[PDB]
């Protein structure tokens, strides 16, 4: 008569890894890598704001693809691939500072700089590479200064703008460089060109500078867009005789949210704290190997497909 | 293995034991029987359980990119955040790569030590009224019915019922 | 819980003992008495201390700043070591978080392993002279006064000695 | 007769966790994170600087508020909030950078430029914004030149400086930009004016440039600040005609030292090599909990108030 | 060690042993012997190696410079590299401080697990012919000559054809 | 009749660093921390680079130095100390991206611009600092563009670059810096001097300034490099009056490879894929302690001299 003790054992077991052993059979394992993802953006319990073909700049100075995205609130922002900034052709200096800083707000405001200028100012240039309602246009928050009169030099001109806030505002001006030295004295005279800007904690100056370039959607002028923030109760000075594209709005970053660059479609019945290009991962897991560029609050990304975690003792089978 | 019963002085598993992780297997006149024990079992599935719950909690850190998807990265800044970035990716899937490692050790000697940590505890239940065969048995030196057998298993055993008449079966003299 | 001895085969703690971790207990016709090993007892201890030592040794990295916080920082690197610094203390967090519990385990394992070791170490002592309870307890099978008691704490006991008294007990013959 | 076998117990059990259990009593603990911090600089055994309301960069073109910390030997270097650098209004190009020399050096020496100038040159330019001992100063360490016979050219003049020594110079020049065209023609003249800096591995130039901006300190005009390292044998040469704030000294940094920016008052008493913002950490833990920000040898920040570590058996009462 | 043998219950280890890791000695009327076990040697020795292949597998993940040799850095972005590469140095040394310290921990342990299943399998072999002295030796009541002590050694021992012998020399009666 | 169960032991024991025990005595022990490193570039199985005292930057514009590099195929590239760029004393903006670029790619090619000048203009500058055979020479993708009558205007002029590739491209050109009014009319005349460079993505202006700087190789006057991509299917357009350094030959960068700043010899016969300022290094080993800085697929520099892995149980000797 005799009583024997034992364990259980399965067919079928699964290879873990030890310290010792890269082939260690266990009768039972889980997996610690992630390795789907949701492709869509998961918005559920989030204001959100898809940009769809409208760059975030653009919400800036106003490019007619960002039409219905000059103001709003969100908690986060969506950029697409592709969207556009600029109607007429240009760069901004330091954009992917500026880009960064609307990507982690959670809102805009615009208010007017109330800017006024002389009878001998046009403010209201225009141009078929910014069409609005199949007219010719410009960028919403900003105007096109040009001499009234053709070939005239523009009047040395001044605007003040005043933070009267509580916070901080960022402004936005352009520079015209024209494709030509007979176009120059069109828009702006003959004479000697300079834009002087200063505030009690900004200060520099631009010239526009004539050359020739190919075209960019019909134009081989261009634009280049210059930024800073007014803090509260400071003034910002424009001093100018040509070639400033004048703001006539300032913008106001509200509070925090999560920019997200994605060509994922939203979907907005599940929920997510992690996002990618490729659009959400939802795991209690760990690690993922989905991509290592994230946004969000994300496992973290491994190199490795795989990395089972043993759940049973060694199998030993018969 | 640490503790030599899995994969030690057993010669192997059992795979009709489908009732439990460990478990008894005896032979009397009245002739076979097996049955899963629950305690032991428990020890074992709890100790793993806590291991998955702390796998599964999460960090509540939020990251902001800082590489554009969508436009040119300047290549010098581009460069450190690549150099950054894949220093960080090495760091963590070596960590992950240990933790498995180091929980696997662990898990696997665990589960051998709630094995041994049984087979002990019955050792000391027969006391002087059995031998160890070397395999994981008990020769058993006097009959043990099923109601008996189940007494071990149940931990109510009583070795003085049967010790007189173990001893003389032990010593070969009647 | 590893070696079956602590939270294991015996029941539980004596918060009477405050001369150290591990000890005896005994009881024969002078009564009872109770008495701390501390072979056993500084086994733990030192290793204790040892853990401590190791968490406590400090590197010797001087670190500078990289954030003004009197001053503005540009937008883009700003961001840069933001994500890098929070990338860093996520893990170090977790490892902290790791580091603790697997010390935590191996302390709790290895006390679990000192108590088991007396236990054993007395076991052999005594020999063919007494059996275990299955609760930590030997029962001797000879009289054993106070100095007998202290040969077996203090490691002197000669089982030669007490051999055929203690025999003929565990046989039950006279 | 018996002999029982046991370990002892403790009525007041802590809870700590392990591989497999949230909650495990066991009789000691000890805490492996900090979260007490002293809120004192605790300087003993080091040789510091307390800039006071002096900044860094103000140490270099000598701000009356840093006249006692134009030269020095430290071995630790603290910085306070709402330091002042500039007394006139302006800004340093590459602030940053050249605020972090300062903070990890141990000390500064001056060398003189030994830069003359014409009877033509009023070198002694003067300004309320910079006030020392009751009356109009300027920074120390530069020179505002401007033409003596108020609105003539100021003259073409060429100043030059020789790094003789063996180690690299530190030399910071401003430019001055006027706030308006009567100012600039009295104080230079009507001629064009270019500042041309040039080294054997640095050339760059400069223009002042009018502009309307407002009032800081009292003045509305502005000097930008400039600076590069002169290597030994190398020589520095000034090319100008007005506009330049020259240097009358030249900084050379001196070995090494921590830099700290901190708010709290100094305890020559207390003695420690981990310092943040709220003063010093002193500690044989190898975590804390108090700042991500901090600066000598100091343990790890922690996302986390408490890791009990283990220091006694399991807890088995009764 | 966490197993109550290696530096514990046997005082020290065997210089001369230079045939394997365990082993052997036995005294029989016929004189003395040495002999190295190979199957628990083999079982220490194989973890060892694999621990040695896991420590060497390359990970790796090319890197580019961040840092020119040649030319000069700006003070920002090289405070800033400086900065990361520190804290990631910080993190490697802690690493590789930690994997050494519990990996040396583990292999010191297994080891001192290895001889303690031998010397278990040894006791069972045996069972009721031996007594413990206490000390890693196992006392033979009978007479054990050299082809006895050898099939102990390769697991061929038959206790069946020594116990009545052995249990007389025990018992000192019948 | 007794059997005794032992284990081995060893009389020269070796220390390690256990949980518990700093001083842990064991009979084996190996490294995990490399020492050693190999003090010579493996280049085995690699087809390598050595541009000697040929600076990466100097293959783009053509330096005599690197008239052997100007074009070729690698996986890897080896920079010495002391290389050449620059033969006629001037410096490149973004200067280390640049270097980088070209230190992480397989090769380059060389494209013709095809750019042609008028009698007016001499295309043929030469100098003393740029020695090819024992005549004056210039760089060879790099054109010095001077008026051919002494004294006389640069007439205004305009070149274009078509990338007619699948592929971006990298241009390079100079901006001449002369050092005396003098120099300045004779070579370009007495007009206010203007260079503007256009494309569809970039568009920048450049102004030749008069200065005086020490000699360099000789010249006082100065080159200052700028550089670009210019994308498939894009024209960069050069408007310019004098001054300008037009580019011969366009650059462009093939794949990808291993950049190595080393001044150890190259040794033909040993592999490596780990490489530091000081060689290579070869291990198994996961740590090493010769250098932070290392590029390739290298060992994690750890601050240890050893850390020793137990490979045996204790030893306990008698
Ligand atoms: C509980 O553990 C702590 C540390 O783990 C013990 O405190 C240490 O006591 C020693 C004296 O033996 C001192 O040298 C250390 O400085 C103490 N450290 C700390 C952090 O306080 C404490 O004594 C233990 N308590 C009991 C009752 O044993
Ligand atoms: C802004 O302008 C208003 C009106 O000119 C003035 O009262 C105020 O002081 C100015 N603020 C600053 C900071 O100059
Ligand atoms: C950074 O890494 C990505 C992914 O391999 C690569 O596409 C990109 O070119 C890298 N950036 C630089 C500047 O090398
Ligand atoms: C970096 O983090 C700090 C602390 O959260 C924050 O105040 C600061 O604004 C951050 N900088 C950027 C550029 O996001
Ligand atoms: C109570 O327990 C704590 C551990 O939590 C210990 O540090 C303290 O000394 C104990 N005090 C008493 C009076 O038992
Ligand atoms: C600097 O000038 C001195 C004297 O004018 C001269 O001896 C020295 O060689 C010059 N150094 C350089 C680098 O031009
Ligand atoms: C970066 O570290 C190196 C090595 O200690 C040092 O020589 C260099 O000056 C540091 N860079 C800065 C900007 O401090
Ligand atoms: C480049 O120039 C060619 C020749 O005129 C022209 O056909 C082509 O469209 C130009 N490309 C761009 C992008 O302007």
């Amino acid at each position: 008569d005799k009583i024997c003790l034992g364990h259980h054992a399965v067919a079928n077991g699964t290879i873990v890894k030890t310290l010792t052993n890269e082939q260690e059979e266990v009768t039972n394992a889980t997996e610690t890598v992630e390795s789907t993802g949701i492709n869509r953006l998961c918005m559920k319990g989030r204001k959100h704001k898809d940009l769809g073909n409208c760059h975030p700049i653009g919400m800036l100075i106003g490019t007619p693809a960002c039409d219905l995205h000059l103001t709003g609130m969100w908690d986060t922002l969506i950029e697409r691939e592709n969207a556009i900034a600029y109607c007429y052709p240009g760069a901004t200096v330091n954009v992917e500072a500026l880009r960064q800083k609307i990507m982690e707000s959670g809102g805009i405001n615009k208010i007017s700089t109330g800017f006024t200028y002389g009878s001998s100012i046009n403010s209201a240039g225009t141009t078929r590479a910014c069409m609005r309602n199949g007219g010719n246009s410009f960028y919403a928050e900003l105007k096109w200064l040009v001499s009234k009169s053709k070939g005239q030099n523009f009047p040395q001109t001044t605007n003040t703008y005043r933070n009267t806030d509580t916070a901080e505002h960022l402004i936005m001006w352009g520079i015209h460089h024209p494709s030509s030295t007979q176009e120059k004295n069109d828009l702006y005279g003959t004479q000697s060109i300079s834009i002087s800007v200063g505030s009690s904690t900004y200060r520099n100056n631009f010239v526009p500078v004539v050359g020739a370039r190919p075209q960019v959607n019909g134009q081989s002028g261009r634009i280049d867009f210059h930024w800073t923030l007014v803090q509260p109760g400071d003034n910002i000075t424009f001093s100018h005789n040509g070639g400033l594209i004048a703001p006539s709005r300032v913008s106001k970053l509200i509070g925090r949210g999560l920019g997200i660059q994605s060509d994922a479609p939203i979907d907005n019945n599940c929920e997510s704290k992690c996002f990618w290009r490729g659009g959400s991962i939802n795991t209690r897991l760990p690690f993922q190997n989905l991509s290592p560029r994230t946004v969000g609050q994300c496992p973290k990304y491994v190199n490795r497909r795989s990395l089972m975690l043993a759940t049973g003792m060694r199998n030993v089978p018969e | 293995g640490l503790f030599g019963a899995i994969a030690g002085f057993l010669e192997n598993g059992w795979e009709g034991m489908v009732d439990g992780w460990y478990g008894f297997r005896h032979q009397n006149a009245q002739g076979t029987g097996q049955a899963a024990d629950y305690k032991s079992t428990q020890a074992a599935i709890d100790q793993i359980t806590g291991k998955l719950n702390r796998l599964v909690e999460k960090t509540n850190t939020e990251f902001e990119s800082i590489e554009s998807e969508f436009s040119e990265i300047e290549h010098q800044i581009g460069n450190v955040i690549n150099w950054t970035k894949d220093s960080i990716t090495d760091i963590w899937t070596y960590q992950a790569e240990l933790l498995v490692a180091m929980e696997n050790q662990h898990t696997i000697d665990m589960a051998d030590s709630e094995m041994l940590n049984l087979y002990e505890r019955v050792r000391k239940q027969l006391r002087q009224n059995a031998e160890e065969d070397g395999k994981g048995c008990f020769e058993i030196y006097h009959a043990c019915d099923d109601s008996c057998m189940e007494s071990i298993r149940n931990n109510t055993y009583d070795h003085s019922q049967y010790r007189e008449e173990a001893l003389l079966n032990r010593l070969n003299i009647n």
